């Protein structure tokens, strides 16, 4: 079968700028070259068909090049709605076969998270376990650090991080963290800190309630 | 307007069957093949097969000995089958149609199916408020949400106030837990003042546990 | 990078 190798792995642009996606393949295929987008939680979309022919709705900033062996897909000037994954694809040889996609990052300029906590609701603590969210909301860039203490006891291991992927509107990432205790062990404690550091912040944040008031 | 609508997402134990529907609508299955790809962790996009105008199939080549492609034209349904899945058949599996009959530039798709394979049991997820205070309340903008915890497996769909709220909500990617079950939050942020006249509700649609939950979410 | 069930997105 055709080999289809995209490049880079991941691009990462700034707003307006133009981008090209390079796909690779291991022995000519013509111009029988097709590419898709796929954004988060998504089917791929169709943005070109045979090298570059355009397709329907399809904005005009979108387009492809390239015959033989290498083809470019282009996008002249980056939206943030563009932040995706893309695909191509060859059919000169069954079995049609796609790339591995390449995947698309925009900058934007700095944003500090917005920090919220939340104790275990007593719905959840009547089933013997508290979970303690913290949310750092709408910031940018993606890298952030989570620090979680009880009574000044720095917590190691008993939580989880989940990110989502870059917002298609202003670019900024969200982050929970989930602080997970049995029930038991959440009533011997009283002051529950989530520290948040951020190159967006000049000092750590902390947000933290008493079990209670 | 030309569209495919696949079942529902769901388990299927390991070395069993696979079975999926794809409904179309805005064309004639006389009139147009349907292909089926899939996508997974370990494979990537895959081609699998179609069912032609005629009804005729192509299987790819690793798949023809456990893929079957049928379709009741009337029904305008196309019905996908595979035999004995292992873990790593676990993947997003689409219907698609191309743009022209006869072609492979696939124009229109299905919603996709996640599939897990899984020896598992099904587990429908408890909802749980993240309740708005004043420890989530800065420049009169409050942030709330709902714990969606202990299911299996994936996918669960989350929405607010039935759709009409979709501005300045984020659901989480789900994470796995140690107990094999998976966990997440969806949370939005809305004007504080708003929180004593407006009702907040997260709609939560765990599909292969057919378990649907509304939890109404207030300041404590 | 490796696809994500979860997201559908490219995880990397
Ligand atoms: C699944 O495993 C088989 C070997 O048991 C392998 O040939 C095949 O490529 C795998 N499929 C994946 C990783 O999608």
């Amino acid at each position: 079968d055709i080999l289809l190798t995209q490049s880079p792995v991941i691009l990462s642009v700034s707003p307006g700028e133009r981008v090209s996606f390079s796909c690779r393949a291991s022995q000519s295929i013509g111009t029988n070259i097709h590419w898709y987008q796929q954004r988060t939680n998504g089917s791929p979309r169709l943005l070109i068909k045979y090298a570059s022919e355009s397709i329907s709705g399809i904005p005009s900033r979108f387009s492809g090049s390239g015959s033989g062996t290498d083809f470019t897909l282009s996008i002249n000037s980056v939206e943030s709605e563009d932040i995706a994954d893309y695909y191509c694809q060859q059919n000169n040889n069954w079995p049609t076969t796609f790339g591995a996609g390449t995947k698309l990052e925009l900058k934007r300029t700095v944003a500090a998270p917005s920090v919220f906590i939340f104790p275990p609701s007593d719905e959840q603590l009547k089933s013997g376990t508290a979970s303690v969210v913290c949310l750092l909301n709408n910031f940018y860039p993606r890298e952030a650090k989570v620090q979680w203490k009880v009574d000044n006891a720095l917590q190691s291991g008993n939580s989880q991080e989940s990110v989502t992927e870059q917002d298609s509107k202003d670019s900024t990432y969200s982050l929970s963290s989930t602080l997970t205790l049995s029930k038991a062990d959440y009533e011997k404690h009283k002051v529950y800190a989530c520290e948040v550091t951020h190159q967006g912040l000049s000092s750590p944040v902390t947000k933290s309630f008493n079990r209670g008031a | 307007q030309v569209q495919l609508k696949q079942s529902g997402p769901g388990l299927v134990q390991p070395s069993q069957s696979l079975s999926i529907t794809c409904t179309v609508s805005g064309f004639s299955l006389t009139n147009y093949g349907v292909h089926w790809v899939r996508q997974s962790p370990g494979k990537g996009l895959e081609w699998l097969g179609v069912i032609w105008s005629g009804g005729n199939t192509d299987y790819n080549t690793p798949f023809t000995s456990r893929l079957s492609i049928n379709k009741d034209n009337s029904k305008s349904q196309v019905f996908f089958k595979m035999n004995s899945l292992q873990s790593n058949d676990t993947a997003i599996y689409y219907c698609a149609r191309a743009l022209t009959y006869y072609d492979y530039e696939f124009a229109y798709w299905g919603q996709g199916t996640l599939v897990t394979v899984s020896a598992a049991s099904t587990k429908g997820p408890s909802v749980f408020p993240l309740a708005p205070s004043s420890k989530s309340t800065s420049g009169g903008t409050a942030a709330l949400g709902c714990l969606v915890k202990d299911y299996f497996p994936e996918p669960v769909t989350v929405s607010w106030n039935s759709g009409a709220l979709t501005s300045g909500v984020h659901t989480f990617p789900a994470v796995l837990q140690s107990s094999g079950l998976y966990s997440l939050s969806s949370v939005v942020t809305v004007p504080s003042s708003s929180l004593g006249t407006q009702t907040y509700i997260c709609n939560v649609n765990h599909k292969p546990s057919n378990t649907k939950v509304d939890k109404r979410v207030e300041p404590k | 990078c490796q696809f994500d069930l979860s997201t559908r997105r490219q995880k990397c």
